[PDB]
């Protein structure tokens, strides 16, 4: 149908050059922007320091970083923001800093930029240590596509706070670490049950920002999956997602600490609490299957008119879901 | 009391000292400067159509970098010492087509057309990232991109031959 | 002469560049406004009041336009039965009420979306089983009747009853909806430019609606970026509203749909519902068939009627049925309006005929290729609308499919896969189809071509047909240059115009390239016979010689050609005449793997033949069967219309809407044209290839449902004869819910349920 062999060939040395007018404004110090329009002002903070005293001044204030989720609020949900401010360019939300106890990216990396940095960790740290760090990109694998993924931001996805968010119950599921800070306050909290009160709501104060988040390394005797539906027909609800996190007693398979967070089952991230503080001190195996499956199937209940339909379909995911999780952790252990 | 906002766009200078928060890089080539190559599929960063490519000197990695974006949902207000390369920065039947540009016209990945400049912007950008990509890295270029005449075997076996 | 050779699609080059020009990249004038909209948020209402207080407001705000503002008149559509501007009441969510004219389309936007509407509802209806129950259908019964029923079900060793249900589709064109119109300021006169495959109607509606002669209105399509029946009829929706906007204001005016006004106003294919009988002998012939279509047609006639048609005269697939019978109703409902997609309703009728059939054999213990050859026509057989199917394919492309695809080789390792894996299943299915070609509105089937030559030999060539990336312009090119005997360099095409040639049939049927081909064709000849006087006087002379001694003896070097398609005029009266002008055939073997635990799948291996008798083009016909095929592999398994049951569409965007990305096309993917098999009822031998292969798409659903018929007998039951209902599309949530094992059932909790 066609000659490839009559293609012009490429010439990688020949492309368009990075315009050297821009390479010379490189050397000009940041400095805070202030744009002006029919309805917003945004002011482009250069700094941290600038960044919480706007916050502060301006508490109502709206961060914006990717505009992948603030973009489709204000074209398609007619919402407006009279003021916002984009900290894209303070360098400790662009951080990427290794320690004792896992890795931490400022809130603004780019998911491409999470998703390199933990590509890179898992071929090379020991597979014990990278459990989360795999879940988080079976994640990312069939997440939109290239272009969202280099300008969506990781404090993004957690703050935005879909029931759907496919992050988020992986966050929860390991406690991932957030430091959050204000003018004056900075504190870290382990993501748990509690930092979701209500529908797209986090546990911030309306001046504070999340700085970081430091995805933790895995223990010894700790094992870790996620999974998605890969069927969405609504806008942000009813898609089922989740993080499995379980931690064993030394060499063995009796439960210390177990997780299982869901999106797409209420509207919010949720944790199976009643069902997995009932398998503390259990054994792996089919009694704890079915117990689970049990306990599943009652606290994840969706009554017959839940928003979102596929009632059934998603009670099954939940429990399909944990099969795997159960089967994977009994192939990691035996 | 409104800075002046400065971009570039194919290689040239855009200063733009009016900039309004809102306004989308999208809206911004096609109706004002007037380069419709970039197209409106979604608006709502599913399909591609609006791709670009966006490069800055990275002052935390010391760096040019170079990635795809969508046109959009990008704010021009983001983007000050940022420059965009659109599907006429790289080539056009006027002057040179881009291998990218001749292989996916003569490999017949091409029919309607209204996807392929967002195809070309995917593929350029891998190409300005990794000159010698695998068969698994183009594949994986194009999760953002949708084209519905097509059934897309025949702009992975055009761009196959970029790989090794 | 470059017919039969690979050609590129003569626009790809600037395709790729992004030069090549649609409707919203044309420059816009100084004095150009933009429009938006104004939609029914409610299925069905009585609108008490509109309130454009807030978007008087809006920065740039022009006018809002409504019923009232319309100087001819308000009654619009194919059937005359809808409104250009709802007046008094609302019949479906996207229904248009009104439009905000602005100075940018961001300001149109923001005013659109701040103009107030006050609703009383009404009763609405959005469901077939809605209108059923209520007896909301246009129109009567459809049928066509064969044979004798009651005898071939008392002949039968099998009954199969039951219900089957196939969702709609949003076209999903990568262009949207879209329209510039320029008032000139006299006489009524206005020029526009359009992404529609239907310039004629376009015409027509638009100086219905100004209440001015159609000689003033002039429609100009350089190419729409897809249009897959959607750019058909329901353009018109967008065009008018903005012909009024240019009319009122006296400036020119342009709309482009956002992608989720396009999904909610502009309608999509047909959703049907299909209850069924077949009676068939112990060996899987079949003796009798019954089945009642119902489509969701939405709220008004639109092409409803035709695409139900086309359903009945598609109930056969490629199977000798004795005794028959097809009705058909249309379902009035509080919905948008569906209209023509790829297909025209011949896929869904036929999805419902290969699914019977795979029951057949399920019923019978057989394998289904063997139940499908069986039952299938031969050369020379009359359908059950009695035509003669001559030139019959279908046997060389499923025997050269079964070959080369290795199917029986293939079906002993997906056993084998499937004996080895307890979570996950695989499958394999070979489907047959035909395609009738025609219009089966008898008039439709016309075209004109107007040619000219100019004095440097250069040829303009210009015929009724729009160009949606099909390649149309490309292969009238080809033909042009074949039939004149010149190269392909010194023949172009610019563009479709109502002022070159009028009363055109829209660009529709799978048919241009036939019908199209023959008026130029046609054209040539007359240019032809013109020159032959000079080519005589000078044989060794180039055909720039000849045309300006032709010029200069005061020969017209200009000429139109028109066809009409011969022998057709089906009645259903009688059942009787020819519906089609022939029939195109194809034949796709499809694999599959599920994973029954969570309903994904993935599509390993699908492998078509099709005949096209003479390729005109070999690259853009596989293009075709490539392209139609991935819309009906999207159709079957992944396109998913959802709405509240207040009839409010939820799914408007690709977020929610998935139709087939690169990741979603079969692994290995395997197109064959048939060879040797010219046809001589059209153009150079060729066939017609824009719709016949969408249907082959259903090889995947009917591999996914041999998969769930494994994964069965896994851990459902044991009974090997079990029919399942399955509907399309064939989702995760209805592959998952239909691999009952102990999660569905719940027995892996300890309760008692049912699975084995
Ligand atoms: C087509 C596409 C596909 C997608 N697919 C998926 C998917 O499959 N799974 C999934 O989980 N998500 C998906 N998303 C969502 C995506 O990951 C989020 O939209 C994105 O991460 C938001 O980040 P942003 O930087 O673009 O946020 P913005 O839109 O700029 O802001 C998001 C919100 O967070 C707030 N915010 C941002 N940074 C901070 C900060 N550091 N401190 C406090 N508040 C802050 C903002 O005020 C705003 O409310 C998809 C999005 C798109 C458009
Ligand atoms: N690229 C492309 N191919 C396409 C379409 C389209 O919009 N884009 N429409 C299809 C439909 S619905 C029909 S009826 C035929 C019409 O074109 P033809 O008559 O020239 O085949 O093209 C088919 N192939
Ligand atoms: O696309 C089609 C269409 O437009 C019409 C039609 C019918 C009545 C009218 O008044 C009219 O204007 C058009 O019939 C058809 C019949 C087919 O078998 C196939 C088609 O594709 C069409
Ligand atoms: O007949 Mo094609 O326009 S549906
Ligand atoms: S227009 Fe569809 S992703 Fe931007
Ligand atoms: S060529 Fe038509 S959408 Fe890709």
């Amino acid at each position: 149908l066609f000659n490839p062999e009559e293609f012009m060939p490429l010439d990688p040395t020949q492309e368009p050059i990075f315009p050297p007018e821009l390479l010379r404004l490189k050397d000009v110090p940041p400095k805070q922007l202030r744009f002006e329009g029919e309805r917003v002002t945004w002011i482009q903070a250069s700094t941290l320091k600038e960044l919480l005293d706007l916050k502060a001044q301006h508490p109502e204030a709206k961060l914006v970083v990717g505009n992948t989720e603030i973009g489709i609020e204000m074209k398609f949900k007619n919402q407006l923001f009279p003021m916002i401010i984009c900290p894209a360019w303070i360098p400790e939300l662009n951080a990427v800093e290794h320690g004792p106890e896992g890795i931490s990216f400022g809130a603004a990396c780019a998911l491409s930029s999470v998703e390199k940095t933990l590509l890179e960790a898992v071929a090379k740290l020991p597979t014990q240590k990278t459990e989360v760090f795999r879940g988080v990109l079976e994640q990312l694998r069939w997440f939109a596509g290239k272009q969202v993924k280099s300008v969506a931001s990781l404090g993004g996805n957690i703050i935005t706070a879909s029931p759907i968010s496919d992050l988020n119950p992986v966050f929860m599921a390991s406690g991932t670490k957030l430091t959050i800070v204000s003018r004056g306050t900075r504190r870290t909290v382990p993501m748990d049950h509690t930092f979701f009160p209500s529908y797209r709501k986090t546990l911030l104060g309306p001046e504070e920002i999340l700085l970081s988040i430091e995805i933790p390394y895995s223990r010894e005797d700790e094992f870790f999956s996620a999974f998605k539906q890969a069927s969405r027909r609504e806008d942000d609800i009813a898609k089922v997602t989740c993080g499995m996190r379980v931690l064993f007693q030394p060499g063995s398979m009796q439960v210390k600490e177990l997780a299982l967070c869901y999106g797409g089952m209420a509207d919010r991230t949720i944790s199976a609490l009643k069902t997995t503080q009932k398998q503390l001190s259990k054994f792996w195996n089919e009694k704890l299957l079915q117990d689970v499956c049990a306990g599943l199937a009652e606290e994840l209940s969706l009554s017959p008119d839940a928003p979102g339909g596929m009632i059934e379909f998603r009670r099954t995911l939940t429990l399909s879901f944990f099969f795997k999780f159960y089967l994977t952790v009994l192939k990691k252990l035996g | 009391t409104a800075d002046e906002l400065v971009f570039f766009v194919n290689g040239k200078k855009v200063v733009e000292k009016n900039a309004d928060p809102e306004t989308t890089l999208l809206a911004y080539l096609r109706r004002k400067l007037g380069l419709r190559g970039t197209k409106l599929g979604c608006g709502e960063g599913g399909c591609g159509a609006c791709t670009v490519m966006l490069s800055k000197y990275d002052r935390l990695q010391d760096k040019i970098i170079h990635f795809s974006a969508n046109a959009c949902l990008a704010p021009i207000c983001t983007l000050h010492h940022v420059a965009v390369t659109t599907v006429e920065g790289i080539g056009s039947t006027k002057t040179r087509l881009h291998p990218v540009q001749e292989r996916i016209a003569k490999s017949h990945g091409s029919q309607c057309g209204f996807c392929t400049p967002g195809i070309v912007m995917s593929m350029y950008t891998l190409l300005r990232n990794q000159p010698e990509p695998t068969v698994e890295e183009i594949e994986d270029a194009f999760q953002g991109n949708l084209c519905r005449c097509t059934g897309y075997r025949p702009i992975l076996q055009g761009f196959r031959t970029f790989a090794k | 002469d470059t017919v039969g050779r690979p050609l590129p699609h003569l626009a790809a080059a600037m395709q790729a560049s992004g030069e090549a020009v649609y409707c919203d990249d044309i420059p816009r004038y100084e004095n150009e406004l933009f429009l938006r909209l104004v939609t029914s948020t409610r299925a069905h209402a009585k609108i008490k009041s509109i309130d454009v207080s807030e978007a008087q407001k809006v920065p740039g705000f022009v006018c809002f336009l409504s019923a009232d503002d319309i100087p001819g008149s308000n009654e619009t559509g194919l059937f005359n039965d809808e409104t250009v501007f709802a007046k008094d009441t609302v019949t479906c969510v996207g229904h248009i009420i009104g439009a905000v004219v602005a100075d940018t389309p961001e300001h149109a936007e923001r005013a659109a979306h701040v103009v107030k509407v006050t609703y009383e509802d009404l009763p609405a209806i959005i469901t077939i089983e809605d209108a059923i129950k209520n007896n909301s259908f246009y129109g009567s019964e459809l049928k066509i009747e064969k044979g004798d029923l009651k005898k071939g079900f008392s002949e039968a060793d099998n009954v199969v009853s039951g219900e089957l249900y196939i969702g709609g589709q949003d076209h999903f064109y990568l262009e949207t909806h879209c329209t510039i119109a320029i008032p000139k300021g006299e006489e009524g006169e206005m020029e526009l430019f359009v992404s529609t495959q239907n310039a004629m109607k376009t015409q027509s509606f638009v100086a219905k609606m100004l209440g001015v002669p159609v000689n003033r209105i002039l429609v100009r399509v350089k190419r729409m970026g897809g249009g897959f029946g959607g750019k058909e009829t329901r353009s018109t929706l967008v065009s008018v509203a903005v012909a009024l906007a240019a009319y009122k204001t006296g400036h020119p005016v342009r709309c482009m749909l956002d992608r989720n006004e396009d999904m909610l106003i502009t309608g999509g294919r047909h959703p049907f519902l299909a209850r069924y009988k077949v009676g068939f002998m112990k060996t899987g012939t079949i003796v009798a068939l019954e089945v009642d279509h119902y489509s969701n047609a939405g709220n008004s006639r639109d092409l409803s009627h035709s695409i139900m048609e086309r359903a009945l005269f598609h109930m056969d697939n490629c199977y000798k049925i004795p005794n028959i019978r097809g009705t058909g109703r249309l379902c009035k409902t509080n919905l948008s309006s569906n209209t023509a997609f790829r297909g025209f309703g011949g896929p869904q009728a036929l999805f419902i005929a290969e699914n019977w059939m795979s029951e057949v054999a399920v019923t019978c213990g057989l394998p289904a290729e063997e139940v499908r050859w069986k039952n299938m026509y031969k050369e020379g057989d009359l359908t059950h609308f009695n035509q003669r199917l001559e030139g019959f394919s279908v046997p060389r492309c499923w025997d050269e499919c079964l070959k080369s695809s290795q199917y029986y080789a293939r079906k002993s390792e997906v056993d084998k896969f499937n004996k080895e894996n307890c979570w996950k299943k695989r499958g394999l299915c070979i489907i047959p189809t035909k395609f009738g070609i025609s219009f089966t509105v008898p008039f439709l089937n016309q075209a004109g071509a107007l040619i000219h030559v100019y004095t440097d030999g250069s040829v303009l060539v210009s015929h009724g047909g729009t160009e949606m990336g099909q390649g149309l312009h490309t292969k009238m090119v080809q033909v042009a240059s074949k039939a004149l005997k010149i190269p392909i360099s010194k023949i172009y095409i610019s563009e479709t115009s109502t002022n070159t040639v009028p009363n055109s049939s829209p660009t529709a049927a799978s048919v241009s390239t036939d019908i199209y081909g023959q008026a130029v064709y046609e054209a040539c000849q007359t240019i032809l016979k013109r020159l032959e006087p000079f080519k005589k006087k000078n044989p060794d002379g180039s055909w720039e010689d000849w045309v300006m001694a032709a010029y200069q003896d005061r020969v017209s070097l200009s000429t139109t050609g028109f066809y009409r398609t011969p022998n057709l005029g089906y009645s259903f009266e009688t059942n009787s005449g020819n519906a089609f002008h022939y029939f195109t055939y194809g034949v796709a073997c499809s694999e599959v793997e599920i994973d029954c635990l969570t309903g994904d799948h993935k599509n390993l291996r699908t492998d078509i033949v099709m005949d096209v008798g003479s390729s005109l083009n070999p690259a853009i016909d596989i293009g075709q069967v490539e392209g139609a095929f991935v819309q009906g592999l999207g159709l079957f398994t992944l396109e998913e219309l959802h709405y509240s049951p207040e009839g409010s569409l939820h799914t408007r965007g690709p977020s929610t809407y998935k139709i087939p990305a690169f990741g979603s096309i079969p692994t290995e993917f395997r197109v064959s044209l048939l060879r040797d098999c010219p046809n001589k009822k059209a153009i150079y031998a060729s066939k017609a290839v824009g719709e016949p292969p969408l249907f082959l798409g259903a090889s995947v659903f009917f591999a996914i449902k041999d998969a769930i018929r494994a994964a069965r007998a896994q851990h459902t039951n044991n009974n090997t004869k079990e029919l399942f209902r399955l509907d399309s599309p064939a989702t995760p949530e209805k592959i998952r819910n239909a691999c009952v094992d102990k999660f569905t059932t719940l027995c892996v909790t300890g309760a008692p349920g049912n699975c084995k």
